[PDB]
Protein backbone atom coordinates (compact mmCIF):
# COMPACT_ATOMS: atom_id res chain seq x y z
CA UNK A 1 0.00 0.00 0.00
CA UNK A 2 2.97 2.41 0.92
CA UNK A 3 5.69 0.04 -0.79
CA UNK A 4 8.67 1.87 -2.52
CA UNK A 5 7.60 5.16 -0.63
CA UNK A 6 10.66 6.01 1.51
CA UNK A 7 10.25 7.21 5.36
CA UNK A 8 12.92 9.76 4.59
CA UNK A 9 12.28 10.66 0.95
CA UNK A 10 9.02 10.73 -0.52
CA UNK A 11 7.16 10.85 2.50
CA UNK A 12 8.69 14.04 2.82
CA UNK A 13 8.92 15.14 -0.19
CA UNK A 14 12.42 15.06 0.06
CA UNK A 15 15.40 13.76 -3.01
CA UNK A 16 18.33 12.14 -2.38
CA UNK A 17 21.36 12.74 -4.35
CA UNK A 18 21.09 11.04 -7.84
CA UNK A 19 17.64 10.22 -8.12
CA UNK A 20 17.50 12.78 -10.42
CA UNK A 21 20.19 10.47 -12.42
CA UNK A 22 17.67 8.01 -12.89
CA UNK A 23 14.40 10.10 -13.78
CA UNK A 24 16.72 11.35 -16.42
CA UNK A 25 17.16 7.91 -18.46
CA UNK A 26 13.64 7.43 -18.41
CA UNK A 27 12.59 9.03 -21.15
CA UNK A 28 9.60 7.05 -22.18
CA UNK B 1 36.12 -7.11 11.81
CA UNK B 2 31.94 -7.01 12.28
CA UNK B 3 30.68 -6.14 15.82
CA UNK B 4 29.28 -9.10 17.97
CA UNK B 5 25.05 -9.20 17.66
CA UNK B 6 23.17 -9.60 20.84
CA UNK B 7 22.64 -12.83 22.34
CA UNK B 8 19.17 -12.58 21.78
CA UNK B 9 19.43 -13.11 17.98
CA UNK B 10 21.60 -16.58 18.45
CA UNK C 1 29.56 -1.71 -5.41
CA UNK C 2 32.86 -1.23 -7.10
CA UNK C 3 32.91 2.73 -8.22
CA UNK C 4 29.90 3.75 -6.47
CA UNK C 5 29.45 5.83 -3.40
CA UNK C 6 28.02 6.19 0.11
CA UNK C 7 24.60 5.90 0.62
CA UNK C 8 22.27 8.28 2.40
CA UNK C 9 20.63 7.57 5.56
CA UNK C 10 17.19 5.51 4.63
CA UNK C 11 18.08 5.43 1.10
CA UNK C 12 17.62 2.28 0.74
CA UNK C 13 15.16 0.66 3.44
CA UNK C 14 14.46 -2.64 1.66
CA UNK C 15 17.86 -3.47 2.23
CA UNK C 16 18.42 -6.06 3.68
CA UNK C 17 21.95 -8.16 4.44
CA UNK C 18 22.20 -11.87 5.22
CA UNK C 19 24.66 -12.55 8.19
CA UNK C 20 26.12 -15.91 8.18
CA UNK C 21 25.35 -17.01 12.11
CA UNK C 22 28.99 -18.49 12.33
CA UNK C 23 31.72 -17.37 11.61
CA UNK C 24 29.87 -13.84 11.44
CA UNK C 25 30.34 -12.95 8.07
CA UNK C 26 27.91 -10.69 4.93
CA UNK C 27 27.27 -13.53 3.01
CA UNK C 28 24.70 -11.83 0.34
CA UNK C 29 22.58 -8.99 -0.02
CA UNK C 30 18.72 -9.52 -0.38
CA UNK C 31 15.64 -6.80 -0.10
CA UNK C 32 12.31 -6.49 2.38
CA UNK C 33 8.75 -7.04 0.46
CA UNK C 34 6.85 -6.80 3.20
CA UNK C 35 7.14 -7.18 6.80
CA UNK C 36 7.76 -11.27 7.02
CA UNK C 37 9.38 -11.49 3.03
CA UNK C 38 13.08 -11.37 1.86
CA UNK C 39 13.69 -11.81 -1.59
CA UNK C 40 17.30 -12.52 -2.76
CA UNK C 41 19.72 -14.70 -5.10
CA UNK C 42 19.03 -18.30 -5.29
CA UNK C 43 23.01 -18.59 -5.19
CA UNK C 44 23.58 -16.58 -2.50
CA UNK C 45 21.69 -19.71 -0.51
CA UNK C 46 22.75 -22.53 -3.28
CA UNK C 47 25.67 -23.47 -5.42
CA UNK C 48 27.20 -26.46 -4.98
CA UNK C 49 30.16 -26.21 -7.26
CA UNK C 50 31.43 -24.13 -4.11
CA UNK C 51 30.21 -26.06 -1.78
CA UNK C 52 27.39 -23.40 -0.29
CA UNK C 53 23.86 -24.76 0.58
CA UNK C 54 22.52 -22.69 3.69
CA UNK C 55 19.56 -23.87 5.60
CA UNK C 56 17.84 -21.65 7.69
CA UNK C 57 19.39 -21.78 10.75
CA UNK C 58 22.80 -20.84 9.20
CA UNK C 59 21.58 -17.56 8.51
CA UNK C 60 19.91 -14.29 10.00
CA UNK C 61 18.84 -10.99 8.01
CA UNK C 62 19.83 -7.34 9.16
CA UNK C 63 17.50 -4.97 8.51
CA UNK C 64 17.94 -0.84 8.71
CA UNK C 65 21.34 -0.71 8.38
CA UNK C 66 23.77 1.22 7.03
CA UNK C 67 27.08 1.18 8.75
CA UNK C 68 28.27 -2.68 7.21
CA UNK C 69 30.41 -3.77 10.39
CA UNK C 70 28.47 -2.35 13.51
CA UNK C 71 25.52 -2.99 15.23
CA UNK C 72 23.47 -0.47 14.59
CA UNK C 73 21.90 -0.14 17.86
CA UNK C 74 17.95 1.85 18.30
CA UNK C 75 17.84 1.14 14.50
CA UNK C 76 18.89 -1.89 12.72
CA UNK C 77 16.72 -4.94 13.18
CA UNK C 78 17.70 -8.85 13.49
CA UNK C 79 15.50 -11.30 12.10
CA UNK C 80 15.03 -15.03 12.24
CA UNK C 81 14.48 -17.28 9.03
CA UNK C 82 11.45 -19.64 9.54
CA UNK C 83 11.43 -21.35 6.08
CA UNK C 84 13.75 -20.95 2.66
CA UNK C 85 12.22 -21.20 -1.11
CA UNK C 86 14.51 -21.58 -3.63
CA UNK C 87 12.91 -21.53 -7.34
CA UNK C 88 12.40 -24.75 -8.01
CA UNK C 89 14.07 -24.34 -11.75
CA UNK C 90 17.30 -22.50 -10.66
CA UNK C 91 19.51 -23.73 -13.40
CA UNK C 92 23.16 -23.44 -11.10
CA UNK C 93 24.48 -26.04 -13.20
CA UNK C 94 24.83 -23.72 -16.30
CA UNK C 95 23.64 -20.54 -16.15
CA UNK C 96 21.98 -19.48 -12.60
CA UNK C 97 18.87 -19.34 -14.81
CA UNK C 98 15.42 -18.16 -12.20
CA UNK C 99 17.83 -17.30 -9.72
CA UNK C 100 15.37 -15.96 -7.02
CA UNK C 101 14.79 -16.85 -3.27
CA UNK C 102 12.29 -16.14 -1.16
CA UNK C 103 12.83 -16.08 2.71
CA UNK C 104 10.17 -15.90 4.98
CA UNK C 105 10.73 -14.51 8.64
CA UNK C 106 9.75 -15.84 11.92
CA UNK C 107 8.24 -12.83 13.28
CA UNK C 108 6.98 -9.70 11.23
CA UNK C 109 9.65 -6.95 11.11
CA UNK C 110 8.21 -3.01 12.37
CA UNK C 111 8.88 -0.93 9.46
CA UNK C 112 10.36 2.54 10.61
CA UNK C 113 12.54 5.30 8.89
CA UNK C 114 15.02 2.89 8.19
CA UNK C 115 13.11 -0.28 7.39
CA UNK C 116 10.85 -0.24 4.57
CA UNK C 117 9.42 -2.31 1.76
CA UNK C 118 10.27 -2.01 -1.91
CA UNK C 119 7.27 -2.61 -4.23
CA UNK C 120 7.53 -5.18 -7.25
CA UNK C 121 6.68 -4.56 -10.59
CA UNK C 122 3.62 -5.26 -12.53
CA UNK C 123 3.24 -6.20 -16.25
CA UNK C 124 3.25 -2.64 -17.14
CA UNK C 125 5.99 -1.85 -14.82
CA UNK C 126 8.00 -4.14 -16.24
CA UNK C 127 7.63 -2.81 -19.79
CA UNK C 128 7.83 0.61 -18.72
CA UNK C 129 11.09 0.58 -17.29
CA UNK C 130 12.84 -2.57 -18.42
CA UNK C 131 13.68 -0.62 -21.31
CA UNK C 132 17.80 -0.28 -22.63
CA UNK C 133 18.98 3.10 -21.39
CA UNK C 134 17.10 3.10 -18.27
CA UNK C 135 18.89 3.53 -15.20
CA UNK C 136 18.24 1.54 -12.35
CA UNK C 137 20.89 1.70 -8.43
CA UNK C 138 21.94 -1.84 -7.25
CA UNK C 139 22.79 -1.27 -3.21
CA UNK C 140 25.22 -3.41 -0.74
CA UNK C 141 27.88 -4.09 1.44
CA UNK C 142 30.18 -5.95 -1.03
CA UNK C 143 34.04 -5.67 -2.38
CA UNK C 144 35.02 -2.54 -3.32
CA UNK C 145 37.52 -3.92 -6.56
CA UNK C 146 37.82 -7.34 -8.11
CA UNK C 147 41.15 -7.70 -6.34
CA UNK C 148 38.77 -3.30 0.12
CA UNK C 149 35.33 -3.66 1.78
CA UNK C 150 33.39 -0.35 2.31
CA UNK C 151 32.44 0.82 6.04
CA UNK C 152 29.10 1.87 4.78
CA UNK C 153 26.45 0.35 2.02
CA UNK C 154 27.29 1.56 -1.74
CA UNK C 155 25.36 2.64 -4.12
CA UNK C 156 26.12 2.89 -8.23
CA UNK C 157 23.08 3.76 -10.69
CA UNK C 158 23.12 1.73 -13.87
CA UNK C 159 21.98 1.52 -16.92
CA UNK C 160 20.11 -1.79 -18.59
CA UNK C 161 21.62 -2.86 -21.57
CA UNK C 162 20.78 -4.15 -24.75
CA UNK C 163 20.08 -7.40 -24.97
CA UNK C 164 22.24 -8.27 -28.01
CA UNK C 165 25.27 -6.33 -26.48
CA UNK C 166 24.83 -8.64 -22.84
CA UNK C 167 24.67 -11.88 -25.29
CA UNK C 168 27.76 -10.76 -27.42
CA UNK C 169 29.59 -10.14 -23.98
CA UNK C 170 30.01 -13.69 -22.48
CA UNK C 171 29.65 -17.27 -23.23
CA UNK C 172 27.41 -18.40 -20.96
CA UNK C 173 23.63 -18.67 -22.35
CA UNK C 174 21.60 -15.77 -21.30
CA UNK C 175 17.67 -15.99 -20.51
CA UNK C 176 14.71 -14.35 -20.36
CA UNK C 177 14.58 -14.17 -16.80
CA UNK C 178 18.10 -12.20 -16.71
CA UNK C 179 18.94 -9.29 -17.79
CA UNK C 180 21.77 -6.76 -18.23
CA UNK C 181 23.32 -3.89 -16.47
CA UNK C 182 26.32 -1.56 -16.89
CA UNK C 183 28.31 0.93 -18.21
CA UNK C 184 30.12 0.09 -22.18
CA UNK C 185 33.47 1.10 -22.14
CA UNK C 186 32.51 4.08 -24.55
CA UNK C 187 30.37 5.41 -22.08
CA UNK C 188 33.37 6.39 -19.75
CA UNK C 189 31.46 6.13 -16.43
CA UNK C 190 31.86 3.13 -14.39
CA UNK C 191 30.03 0.99 -11.32
CA UNK C 192 29.46 -2.41 -10.72
CA UNK C 193 28.02 -4.84 -8.36
CA UNK C 194 30.81 -7.52 -6.80
CA UNK C 195 31.49 -10.34 -4.82
CA UNK C 196 29.13 -9.33 -1.53
CA UNK C 197 26.66 -7.55 -3.57
CA UNK C 198 25.03 -10.79 -4.66
CA UNK C 199 21.21 -11.20 -3.53
CA UNK C 200 20.71 -7.03 -3.26
CA UNK C 201 18.48 -5.43 -5.14
CA UNK C 202 18.28 -3.25 -8.35
CA UNK C 203 15.58 -0.85 -8.47
CA UNK C 204 13.86 1.77 -10.00
CA UNK C 205 11.57 4.81 -8.73
CA UNK C 206 8.64 4.80 -11.60
CA UNK C 207 8.27 8.34 -12.65
CA UNK C 208 4.41 7.91 -13.07
CA UNK C 209 3.68 7.27 -9.21
CA UNK C 210 6.87 7.99 -7.34
CA UNK C 211 7.95 4.54 -6.15
CA UNK C 212 10.58 2.67 -5.86
CA UNK C 213 10.26 -0.98 -7.38
CA UNK C 214 12.74 -4.00 -7.24
CA UNK C 215 13.13 -5.01 -10.70
CA UNK C 216 16.06 -7.15 -10.98
CA UNK C 217 18.05 -8.95 -8.28
CA UNK C 218 21.89 -8.95 -8.14
CA UNK C 219 22.91 -12.40 -9.75
CA UNK C 220 26.05 -13.25 -11.63
CA UNK C 221 29.08 -11.44 -13.58
CA UNK C 222 32.78 -12.33 -14.84
CA UNK C 223 34.80 -10.17 -12.74
CA UNK C 224 33.34 -6.92 -11.69
CA UNK C 225 33.56 -3.81 -13.49
CA UNK C 226 35.56 -5.37 -16.00
CA UNK C 227 35.58 -3.29 -19.43
CA UNK C 228 33.22 -4.92 -21.83
CA UNK C 229 31.75 -7.36 -18.91
CA UNK C 230 27.94 -6.42 -17.46
CA UNK C 231 26.53 -7.98 -14.79
CA UNK C 232 23.46 -9.79 -14.69
CA UNK C 233 20.37 -9.15 -12.93
CA UNK C 234 17.50 -11.80 -12.26
CA UNK C 235 14.15 -10.18 -13.80
CA UNK C 236 11.80 -10.15 -11.24
CA UNK C 237 8.30 -9.75 -13.34
CA UNK C 238 9.43 -12.32 -15.01
CA UNK C 239 9.48 -14.83 -11.72
CA UNK C 240 6.61 -12.91 -10.05
CA UNK C 241 4.10 -15.64 -10.77
CA UNK C 242 6.43 -17.94 -8.38
CA UNK C 243 6.94 -15.45 -5.80
CA UNK C 244 3.31 -14.62 -5.89
CA UNK C 245 2.67 -18.47 -5.91
CA UNK C 246 4.38 -19.57 -2.62
CA UNK C 247 3.22 -15.91 -0.90
CA UNK C 248 0.14 -16.80 -1.59
CA UNK C 249 0.67 -20.93 -0.21
CA UNK C 250 2.91 -19.87 3.10
CA UNK C 251 2.37 -16.08 3.59
CA UNK C 252 0.62 -14.90 6.60
C1 LIG D 1 30.26 -17.87 -15.36
C2 LIG D 1 29.76 -19.05 -14.60
N1 LIG D 1 29.00 -18.57 -13.34
C3 LIG D 1 29.65 -17.93 -12.47
O1 LIG D 1 31.01 -17.77 -12.52
C4 LIG D 1 29.10 -17.31 -11.23
C5 LIG D 1 28.56 -18.10 -10.32
C6 LIG D 1 27.96 -17.52 -9.06
C7 LIG D 1 27.42 -18.46 -8.12
C8 LIG D 1 28.10 -16.18 -8.99
C9 LIG D 1 28.61 -15.45 -9.87
O2 LIG D 1 28.73 -14.03 -9.81
C10 LIG D 1 28.51 -13.49 -8.43
C11 LIG D 1 28.77 -11.96 -8.62
C12 LIG D 1 28.92 -11.36 -7.22
N2 LIG D 1 27.72 -11.30 -9.28
C13 LIG D 1 27.81 -10.12 -9.93
C14 LIG D 1 26.77 -9.47 -10.48
C15 LIG D 1 26.89 -8.19 -11.18
N3 LIG D 1 28.21 -7.83 -11.23
C16 LIG D 1 29.23 -8.37 -10.76
C17 LIG D 1 29.14 -9.54 -10.01
C18 LIG D 1 29.17 -15.89 -11.02
C19 LIG D 1 27.47 -18.61 -13.37
C20 LIG D 1 27.05 -19.98 -13.20
C21 LIG D 1 26.98 -17.94 -14.69
CA1 LIG E 1 27.94 -14.67 -26.38
NA1 LIG F 1 31.77 -3.44 -17.24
Amino acid sequence: ADCGLRPLFEKKSLEDKTERELLESYID
Amino acid sequence: DFEEIPEEYL
Amino acid sequence: IVEGSDAEIGMSPWQVMLFRKSPQELLCGASLISDRWVLTAAHCLLYPPWDKNFTENDLLVRIGKHSRTRYERNIEKISMLEKIYIHPRYNWRENLDRDIALMKLKKPVAFSDYIHPVCLPDRETAASLLQAGYKGRVTGWGNLKETGQPSVLQVVNLPIVERPVCKDSTRIRITDNMFCAGYKPDEGKRGDACEGDSGGPFVMKSPFNNRWYQMGIVSWGEGCDRDGKYGFYTHVFRLKKWIQKVIDQFGE
